[PDB]
């Protein structure tokens, strides 16, 4: 269904914006922790 | 005006001996009257 | 072997494979990785 | 100072707070359903 | 058997108050 | 159910005849 | 703003209680709109 | 260190929510009633069930949004997703009212699992565990009205509905029904409550206005320190103003709290004794002496007999839209009603 | 010095075992008035026509009555809002049919606990206390008001206060839902909050305390006993029920200054009465409850049902039953 | 601590007052024997329940 | 006093969970709309559009009566 | 009931003057405090 | 009235009862 | 055998206050459940 | 003849409230 794809691609682009902005301090921390 | 403790009062007793004696008197003049309370 | 039966079985397996041991899996790695310094 | 990011509370937090936003998108669209 | 309507608190009255009289001042005794 | 009052006031009777006996106060020569 | 790096808790309570009121004057003309409104 | 007590040490970390052993069934079941209730009130309907909208999609507002009762057609059934009923179809499931005891049994566990939570944290901080023991009582709440009653009854369906007109519903229902406000347990229930609500409001204003002078700002709520050894109110003051008042005054502190346990707690259980009982239609419902007497003196009223008659009315008047899998039919010409109304 | 002065250092002392004051010297006179016409009326008062429609209604025990269906019966509707003390019925007998004890006991009692509240302030005062006891005790006088004046005022009978009985208080609440619908009147509801959270504070703080008592006894007897009158003191440890109220939810959830917990405590039933009783006071002027009877149509236009409809439906039973034979005219306005 | 007769035979029974396996012992058999009681519980309520349909017989009172 | 995590002032008023979140939060909201104004909400939950309470043959309360075979009633209903 | 209507009066006159001038009667002054 | 022939019984019972014992446990307070 | 004085036994205690408290229970109890008791 | 047993209760519970207030146990600072 199309309805499915339009109302996940939001929060998709909301999980890909919070990686990006996020990912660098957040890989940081999940390697500190091993 | 003050309240002063009272000096004349006195423990009660009843003996273990009495409390059997006042028991059993009790329940023998249930005995005899429950009869006559029932008619 | 009912429809009734077949689906009471696969709730206990589900069930387990679903919540009582992706659980169980997560808590023991973490608790192991974050470990309390005495 | 330097504190983790991602943490029990945090979790706890997203746990309740994105449904809550989500919930709220539909209710808002609700708001204009005609008859 | 048609008896006397109260004869039932009269007689559980007549033993139990007597008995509840006793059994304070047993029990208190010593006190 | 007079009965009922009558056996109750008999057992009543015989209980304190039990305790009387068994647990009495003891004589003790003092 | 006033201070560089950072916004004012202040200012981003304002901002967010707006966001609120708007969200609750919303659901009550809701109230009054399309479903639910009787008419 | 063995696993279990490596996780042990885990989920008793001091972090800003507290997890323990409890939390592994407090926290998944609480979410699932809490998302049961508002995925249902926000989407679900209770059209096939009870004929009525209960979602905010069908327009209702939060005073009328519901996890309605499951249809009366299933019994006590437990209306699993993988059921007889639903057979895994969440679609189905949804519209024959599964979310209500989804959200009715992760609620019960969830309870257990915060009353197991109060214990821990309790044993954890080394404190006496009665805060446990006081919500026992939401818990006989709880387990009485949302489970004993309705399994007592016919099915589900007569369950109190998840929802804010709907326990308006199910309190009127056992008003009309039950003549639940004559239950003697209903009667302690509510002084227990009424009681609990006026220890709280006279005991936080007898303290706040027999406060010690310890600092110098109007502001008198700074002038209290939590590691202070000494008590930041005068008993004394306080016993004197209430003996002097009202004929009594607490003199125990330690006496006094434990009521303010004691009282609200006792109403709960005892009106949870009483629902047990309505579970069974064993009613409170009328005094026969004063029924045989109206039935044979037609000028003997009271308000007894009034309320009776409310009653009467409210139950011919409501049963057949409240109970539509009766198909009762009453018409127009039997329902009782007085004069020009 | 003066008599008058020994009599008012003796009205205001603080050493008498029961304070009078000021307020007392009304409080009294008119509480004992109200309690001996209560207890008279309740045990032996005759039918009285409350509906004004010459249908009696018995609310004593020697009519009758049990305590639970026992009541003093409000005034007859044909009195309306008339002042009907007893020197205005022609006789005894026919004050008493036309339900005089109802006003006399009601009068005195209203003076009564508004003479109560100004004696909780003046207590405070010669005390050296704060004076605010009174206001948490304007809630509960605010609700009695509500139901035995405002209420009676807004309908425009005595009739319509609530009876002075157990029974009577469910017959006054039942018609009150019918007519009103209070219990979709946003008032009720913060009143059903307010006792609710009541009961709920005072079961959390009472555990609280308890659960965090100081050992100071054996476990033979009674921690009650740990606990000494006018001992300075803190029996209970408040830092450990902080530490364990705030794991249970989480830290800046839990009160750790006992003395804005304590106000928390008076302010939450005490406010959530004050709604409910102006919840009661503005239903007197028929500003009723939410109404959404009818509220959700289909796209046709046919009324879907709502629990608030099912909830109108048993409103409606309850509305046509009351009072049976009062009504001559469609519309209930009175 | 008066002797009696039927006291000494029952001594050895009430001999062993706090003696413990040390360690988790038989503890996780113990954990397995209650999971599947847990089992057999849901078993026999959700055929009472009905919410379980086995062939061969009916909840109800004919069989 | 703190836990160890770090004070939601200091994460609410800091620039870098603003210039996430600016983008996070309308990104749910408006996908919660898309889920009511796509008709996908109606459809995945069974919720009846104000046209379907009734059909043209169907005038009545759609009251489920069978015990176990609710798909076909529900499916008779329309 | 004139009797009657006349003795009420009185009596809650009374009582009410009682009240009225006992609150007159420098009635700030009674407290444990300051007296100025 | 037609009320219950045990209700007079049982009312005086369930108050004496609790009564006495209270009576019994007050009185020989300090034995 | 012997008979050997028990050293577990404890007085017990009810205070005034505790009286009080507990005579008017019973009596509020006996209040409310009379009515229900004669029906 | 019930009327008896209520106004019986009653009493009970206001002779109650009298010698609470009157003779209570009084409160006493040490
Ligand atoms: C302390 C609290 C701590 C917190 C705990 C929270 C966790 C709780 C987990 C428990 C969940 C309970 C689910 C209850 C299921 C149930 O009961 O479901 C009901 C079933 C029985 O099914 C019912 O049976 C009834 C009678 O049927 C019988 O009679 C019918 C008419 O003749 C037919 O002939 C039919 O074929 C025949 O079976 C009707 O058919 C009902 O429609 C049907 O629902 O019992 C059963 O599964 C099992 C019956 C035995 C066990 C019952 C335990 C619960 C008891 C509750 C009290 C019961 C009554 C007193 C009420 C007050
Ligand atoms: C599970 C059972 C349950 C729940 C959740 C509720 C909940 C509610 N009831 Mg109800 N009620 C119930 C059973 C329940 N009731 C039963 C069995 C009866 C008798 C039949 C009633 C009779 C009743 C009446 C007459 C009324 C209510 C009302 C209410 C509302 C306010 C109640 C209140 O403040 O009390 C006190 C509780 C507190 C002061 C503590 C706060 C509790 C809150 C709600 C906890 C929520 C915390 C947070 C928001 C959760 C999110 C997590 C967070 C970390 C983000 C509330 C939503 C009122 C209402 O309808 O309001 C519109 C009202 O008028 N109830
Ligand atoms: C970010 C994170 C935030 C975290 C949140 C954590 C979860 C919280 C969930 C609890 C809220 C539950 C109530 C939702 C109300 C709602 O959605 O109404 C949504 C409705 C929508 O309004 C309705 O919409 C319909 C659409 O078809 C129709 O238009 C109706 O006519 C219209 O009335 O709004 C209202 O009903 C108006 C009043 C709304 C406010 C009521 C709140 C009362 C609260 C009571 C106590 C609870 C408090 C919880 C919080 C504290
Ligand atoms: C999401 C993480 C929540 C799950 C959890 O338990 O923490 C797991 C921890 C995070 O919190 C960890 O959590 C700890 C605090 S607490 O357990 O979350 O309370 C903290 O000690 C640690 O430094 C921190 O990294 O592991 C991580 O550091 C991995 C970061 C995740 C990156 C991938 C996305
Ligand atoms: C969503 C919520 C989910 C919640 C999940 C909770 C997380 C898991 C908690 C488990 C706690 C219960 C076990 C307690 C630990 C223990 O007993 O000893 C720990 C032992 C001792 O071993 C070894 O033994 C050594 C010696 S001894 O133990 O002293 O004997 C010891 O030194 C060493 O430490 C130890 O390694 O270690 C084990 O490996 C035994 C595991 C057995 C656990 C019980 C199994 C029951 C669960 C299965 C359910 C399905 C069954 C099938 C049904 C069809
Ligand atoms: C303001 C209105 C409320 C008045 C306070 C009511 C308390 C009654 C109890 C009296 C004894 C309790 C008592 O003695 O109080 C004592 C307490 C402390 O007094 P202090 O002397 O320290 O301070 C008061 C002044 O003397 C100096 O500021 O007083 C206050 O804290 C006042 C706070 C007002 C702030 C309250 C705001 C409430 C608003 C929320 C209401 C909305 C609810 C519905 C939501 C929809
Ligand atoms: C205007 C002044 C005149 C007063 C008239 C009103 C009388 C009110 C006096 C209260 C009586 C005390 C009863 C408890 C017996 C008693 O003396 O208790 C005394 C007690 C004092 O407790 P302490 O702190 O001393 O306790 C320490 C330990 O000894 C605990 O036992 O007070 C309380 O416990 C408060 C909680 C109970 C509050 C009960 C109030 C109930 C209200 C009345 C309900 C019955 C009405 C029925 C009508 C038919
Ligand atoms: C059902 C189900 C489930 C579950 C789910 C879940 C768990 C979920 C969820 C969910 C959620 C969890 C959601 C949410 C939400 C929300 C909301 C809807 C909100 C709200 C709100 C509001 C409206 C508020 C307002 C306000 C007020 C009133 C006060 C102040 C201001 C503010 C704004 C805050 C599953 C799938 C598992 C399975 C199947 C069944
Ligand atoms: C409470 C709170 C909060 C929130 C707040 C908010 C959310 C808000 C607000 C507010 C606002 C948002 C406001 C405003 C305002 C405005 C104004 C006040 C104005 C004005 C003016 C005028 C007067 C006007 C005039 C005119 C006219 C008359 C006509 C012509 C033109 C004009 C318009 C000029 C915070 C967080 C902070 C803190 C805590 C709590
Ligand atoms: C801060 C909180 C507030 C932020 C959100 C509020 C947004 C304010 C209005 C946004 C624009 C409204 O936009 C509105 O979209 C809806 C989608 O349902 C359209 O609605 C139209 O299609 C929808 C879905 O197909 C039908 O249910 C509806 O009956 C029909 O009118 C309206 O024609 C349009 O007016
Ligand atoms: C703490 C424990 C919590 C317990 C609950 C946790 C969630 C449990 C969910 C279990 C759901 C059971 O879901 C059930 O899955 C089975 C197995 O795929 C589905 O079964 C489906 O596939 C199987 C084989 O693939 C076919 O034989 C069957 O005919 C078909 O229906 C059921 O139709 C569905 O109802
Ligand atoms: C926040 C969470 C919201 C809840 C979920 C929202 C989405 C709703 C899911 C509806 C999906 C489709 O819903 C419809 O019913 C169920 C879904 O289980 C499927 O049902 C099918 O699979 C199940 C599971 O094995 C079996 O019982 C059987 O094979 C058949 O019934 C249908 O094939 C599907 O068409
Ligand atoms: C200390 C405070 C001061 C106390 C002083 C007040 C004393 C009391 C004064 C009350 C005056 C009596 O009030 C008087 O009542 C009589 C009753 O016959 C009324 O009389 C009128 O009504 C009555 C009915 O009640 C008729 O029977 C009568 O024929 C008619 O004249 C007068 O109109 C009124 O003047
Ligand atoms: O009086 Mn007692 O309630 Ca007030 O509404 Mn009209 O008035 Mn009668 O009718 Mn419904
Ligand atoms: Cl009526
Ligand atoms: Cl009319
Ligand atoms: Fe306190």
């Amino acid at each position: 269904d199309w309805r499915v794809i339009v109302v996940v691609s939001p929060l998709l682009i909301a999980a890909t914006w919070a990686a990006i902005n996020i990912g660098a301090a957040a890989i940081r921390q999940l390697q500190d922790v091993l | 005006m003050d309240r002063n403790s009272n000096p004349n009062r006195q423990p009660v007793e009843l003996n273990r001996t009495s409390l059997y004696l006042g028991l059993l008197l009790v329940a023998v003049l249930g005995i005899l009257f429950s009869s006559y309370f029932f008619n | 072997m009912t429809p009734s039966l077949a689906n009471f079985l696969w709730s206990l397996v589900l069930g387990a494979a679903i919540v009582l041991i992706p659980a169980t899996v997560g808590l023991i790695f973490i608790s192991q990785k974050d470990k309390i310094t005495r | 100072v330097t504190y983790p990011i991602f943490t029990v509370r945090w979790l706890a937090v997203h746990t309740l707070a994105v449904p809550s936003v989500f919930f709220v998108g539909a209710i808002a669209a609700m708001q204009f359903i005609q008859r | 058997m048609q008896v006397n309507n109260l004869g039932f608190i009269a007689s559980i009255l007549f033993v139990l108050v007597p008995t509840v009289f006793l059994l304070i001042l047993f029990i208190q005794t010593g006190k | 159910m007079e009965s009922v009052a009558y056996i109750l006031v008999l057992t009543m009777a015989l209980a304190v005849l039990f305790f009387a006996i068994a647990f009495r106060e003891p004589p003790r020569i003092e | 703003m006033f201070a560089e790096g950072r916004i004012p808790l202040w200012v981003v309570g304002v901002v967010a209680g707006i966001g609120a009121i708007g969200v609750l004057g919303l659901f009550f003309y809701g109230a009054y709109a399309g479903l639910g409104s009787s008419m | 260190r063995g696993w279990f007590d490596v996780l042990d040490d885990w989920l008793k970390r001091d972090r800003f929510v507290f997890i323990g052993w409890s939390g592994l069934l407090l926290f998944p079941c609480a979410f699932m009633a809490l998302g049961g209730w508002l995925t249902g009130t926000t989407f679900v309907t209770s059209w096939y069930t009870h004929g009525l909208a209960s979602s905010y999609l069908e327009g209702a507002n939060f005073l009328t949004v519901a996890v309605s009762s499951p249809a009366d057609a299933f019994g006590h059934s437990l209306l699993f997703l993988w059921g007889p009923e639903a057979q895994g179809n969440l679609t189905r499931w949804f519209q024959i009212g599964g979310l209500w005891p989804f959200v009715a049994l992760h609620g019960a566990f969830g309870l257990i699992g915060f009353m197991l939570r109060q214990f821990e944290i309790s044993r954890l901080v080394g404190i006496r565990p009665y805060n446990a023991i006081a919500f026992s009582g939401p818990i006989a709440v709880f387990v009485s009205v949302f489970l004993m009653y309705p399994l007592g009854q016919s099915s589900w369906f007569f369950a109190p509905s998840f929802g804010v007109a709907g326990i308006f519903r199910f309190i009127l229902f056992l008003q009309g029904f039950h003549n639940w406000t004559l239950n003697p347990f209903h009667m302690m229930g509510v002084a227990g409550i009424l009681g609990g609500a006026l220890l709280c409001a006279i005991h936080g204003a007898t303290v706040e206005n027999t406060l010690f002078e310890d600092g110098e700002d109007s502001n008198t709520f700074r002038a209290f320190e939590p590691t202070q050894a000494e008590e930041t109110y005068s008993m004394v003051t306080a016993n004197r103003f209430w003996s002097q008042i009202f004929g009594i005054a607490f003199s125990n502190k330690r006496w006094l709290h434990f009521f303010m346990l004691f009282v609200p707690v006792t109403g709960l259980w005892m009106s949870s004794v009483g629902i047990v009982g309505l579970a069974l239609n064993l009613r409170a419902y009328d005094f026969v002496s004063q029924e045989l007497r109206a039935a044979e003196d037609p000028e003997f009223e009271t308000f007894y007999t009034k309320n009776i008659l409310l009653n009467e009315g409210m139950r011919a008047w409501m049963a057949p839209q409240d109970q539509p899998h009766e198909n009762f039919i009453f018409p127009e010409e039997v329902l009782p009603r007085g004069n020009a109304l | 010095a003066s008599l008058w002065e020994q009599f008012c250092q003796w009205v205001t002392s603080t050493n008498n075992r029961i304070y009078v004051g000021w307020f007392g010297t009304l409080m009294i006179p008119t509480l004992l008035t109200a309690t001996t016409c209560f207890i008279i009326a309740f045990i032996a008062a005759p039918p009285v026509d409350i509906d004004g429609i010459r249908e009696p209604v018995a609310g004593s025990l020697l009519y009758g009555n049990n305590i639970i269906s026992g009541a003093v019966v409000p005034s007859s509707n044909a009195i309306g809002l008339h002042f009907y003390p007893i020197w205005e019925a022609a006789s005894l007998d026919e004050w008493l049919y036309n339900g005089g004890p109802y006003q006399l006991v009601v009068f005195h009692f209203l003076i009564g606990i508004f003479c109560y509240m100004g004696r909780q302030w003046e207590l405070s005062y010669r005390l050296g206390m704060r004076p605010w006891i009174c206001v948490a005790y304007s809630a509960p006088v605010s609700a009695a008001t509500a139901v035995f004046l405002i209420y009676p005022i807004g309908q425009g009978s005595f009739s319509d206060g609530m009876p002075l009985g157990i029974s009577g208080t469910f017959n006054f609440m039942i018609v009150f839902q019918a007519e009103h619908n209070i219990l979709m009147h946003p008032f009720h509801m913060l009143g059903v909050a307010g006792v609710f959270g009541g009961s709920l504070f005072s079961a959390m703080h009472g555990s609280l305390v308890t659960s965090s008592l100081v050992r100071e006894t054996t476990e033979v007897e009674s921690q009650n006993y740990g606990y000494k009158f006018g001992q300075e003191e803190e029996t209970y440890n408040i830092v450990a029920a902080h530490g364990y109220f705030g794991r249970l939810i989480f830290q800046y959830a839990s009160f750790n200054n006992s003395r804005s917990l304590h106000f928390f405590l008076g302010a939450w039933p005490v406010i959530g009465i004050w709604f409910t009783a102006m919840g009661v006071s503005t239903m007197a002027f028929n500003l009723n409850g939410f109404n959404f009877n009818q509220s959700i149509l289909d796209s046709q236009g046919r009324v879907i049902g709502t629990w608030a409809d099912v909830l109108n439906r048993a409103n409606i039973g309850f509305e046509v039953m009351h009072e049976r034979n009062a009504h001559n005219f469609p519309l209930d306005l009175a | 601590a008066q002797r009696t007769r039927l006291g000494d035979i029952l001594r050895p029974l009430n001999s062993e007052y706090g003696k413990v396996v040390p360690g988790w012992g038989t503890t996780p058999v113990m954990g397995v024997f209650m999971a599947l009681f847990l089992v057999f519980l849901l078993i026999i309520l959700q055929i009472y329940n009905s919410s379980l349909i086995l062939e061969g017989f009916s909840v109800d009172w004919a069989g | 006093g703190t836990t160890g995590e770090r004070p939601f002032s200091d994460i609410v008023t800091s620039i870098r969970y603003w210039v996430i979140h600016s983008i996070t939060i309308p990104m749910l909201f408006i996908a919660g709309w898309l889920f009511v104004s796509t008709g996908l909400a109606y459809d995945a939950f069974g919720t009846p559009r104000p046209d379907e309470y009734f059909t043209q043959t169907r005038q009545e309360l759609p009251i489920l009566q069978e015990r176990y075979d609710i798909n076909q009633e529900i499916q008779e209903f329309n | 009931m004139l009797t009657l209507k006349i003795a009420v009066y009185i009596v809650v006159g009374l009582f009410i003057s009682l009240f009225i001038f006992g609150f007159l009667s420098s009635d700030p002054t009674r407290n444990p405090g300051r007296k100025d």
